[PDB]
């Protein structure tokens, strides 16, 4: 096969500033016919992927000017001018000179926003969930910069760390933040053998953690 | 406009097969090829095949030689994918896609497929409210967790889709068979608890739906 | 001339 390789695997760039990226071919991909057969697609986060690029240097329809390819041989590039937020997601290339038609790995798009912190809320078990004989204690870190973060989960005072399960959304294309889902899971019997839970988040954004807690006794 | 709608997600067991569709209007169906893309979390997105509708040639990759098959049918203007032999490694998002013209290129909305011997298990559907004594204004953050359910995928939406910015739904993990998943949504403290903020689960697989409205603790 | 994607 044709085997495309995409550098780098992520990039992160700021609004209005230029973004480059690479795809380099295990062979030529001259069709028969004399075209270069390379293409580049852009898949935002839950979405089908869209096409920017056709035949090496060829716009799209509705695709903007400010997205431009170049290349021959083996090593082709997409370039990326004045970047938009809705500009994220992951970049491909793609061939079709060759049977079989191959992709490009992926490259991740970033954009740079200025850092800010999350918002972080605490939720204790629900009594729903109380009756299945289960205790989640929930955490959402909401709209911040970078991605990067840390959740310390304690009981009575107690760093615990079995029974965590995090999860991050994808970038936000709007305000270019990421937010995060922290849950511990015990047992309905283990959590009400205890008092405090708490959540503290440690963020670029302040030497201190973000702490949010609740005590059963109230 | 173009349309190309495919079948709902499917879990099967490891050994069996499954058939996908993919029903195409706005257009006429012979003078395009459909393609079918496979797009495996951790693999990027990989080509298939396509089958022309007009003669029902078809080209595949030789990697999915054996597993995958194409077949067309004009008189329903549908286009189908079978697997055969599933293993855990044919767990994916599948893609039908039309020959793009100058206009665009017409994608699915994707199939999720997942191999596995696990038991399709509804989810519980629990209310994130805060904590008796707390916090206060300007806006409030509800939430809904979505625990213990088995296939992919579940939607969340809160009133019933009216409720749309201001939400994160997060994706799910596994654990153990089950899946968990989550879904915040900050409100203006003037909408809630004066209004309803009710998170409406859909679980396909189950055939469940689910609206849990949020009431103070 | 590939049929494209």
């Amino acid at each position: 096969d044709v085997l495309l390789t995409q550098t780098p695997l992520s990039l992160p760039v700021s609004l209005g500033d230029q973004a480059s990226i690479s795809c380099r071919s295990s062979q030529s991909i001259v069709h028969s016919n004399g075209n270069t057969y390379l293409e580049w697609y852009l898949q935002k986060p839950g979405q089908s992927p869209e096409l920017l690029i056709y035949k090496v240097s060829n716009r799209f329809y509705g695709v903007p000017d400010r997205f431009s390819g170049s290349g021959s041989g083996t090593d082709f590039t997409l370039k990326i001018s004045r970047v938009e937020a809705e500009d994220l997601g992951v970049y491909y290339c793609f061939q079709d000179s060759h049977i079989p038609y191959t992709f490009g790995g992926g490259t991740r798009l970033e954009i740079k926003r200025a850092d800010a912190a999350p918002t972080v809320s605490i939720f204790p078990p629900s009594s729903e969930q109380l009756t299945s004989g289960g205790a989640s204690v929930v955490c959402f870190l909401n709209n911040f910069y970078p991605k990067d973060i840390n959740v310390k989960w304690k009981i009575d005072g107690s760093e615990r760390q079995n029974g965590v399960l995090n999860s991050w959304t994808d970038q936000d294309s709007k305000d270019s933040t990421y937010s995060m889902s922290s849950t511990l899971t015990l047992t309905k019997d283990e959590y009400e053998r205890h008092n405090s839970y708490t959540c503290e988040a440690t963020h670029k954004t302040s030497t201190s953690p973000i702490v949010k807690s609740f005590n059963r006794n109230e | 406009e173009v349309q190309l709608q495919q079948s709902g997600p499917e879990l099967v067991k490891p050994g069996a097969s499954v058939k996908m569709s993919c029903k195409a209007s706005g257009y006429t169906f012979t003078s395009y090829v459909i393609h079918w893309v496979k797009q495996k979390p951790g693999q990027g997105l990989e080509w298939i095949g396509y089958i022309y509708p007009y003669n029902d040639g078809t080209i595949y990759n030789e990697k999915f030689k054996g597993k995958a098959t194409l077949t067309s049918d004009t008189s329903s203007s549908t286009v189908y994918m079978e697997l055969i032999s599933l293993t855990a490694e044919d767990s994916a998002v599948y893609w039908c896609v039309r020959e793009r013209d100058n206009y665009g290129v017409y994608w699915g909305q994707g199939t999720t497929l997942t191999v596995s011997s696990a038991k399709t298990t509804p989810p519980s559907v629990y209310p994130l409210a805060p904590g008796t004594g707390d916090t206060g204004s300007s806006m409030v953050t509800l939430g809904c967790l979505v625990k213990g359910y088995f296939p992919e995928p579940v939607t969340v939406t809160w009133n019933s889709g009216s409720l749309s910015s201001g939400v994160h739904t997060f994706p799910a993990v596994l654990q153990s068979d089950l899946y968990t998943l989550s879904s915040s949504v900050t409100v203006t403290s003037s909408t809630w608890p004066s209004q309803t903020i009710t998170c409406n689960v859909a679980h396909p697989a189950s055939s469940t739906k689910v609206d849990k409205k949020i009431v103070p603790e | 001339s590939p049929r494209h994607l």
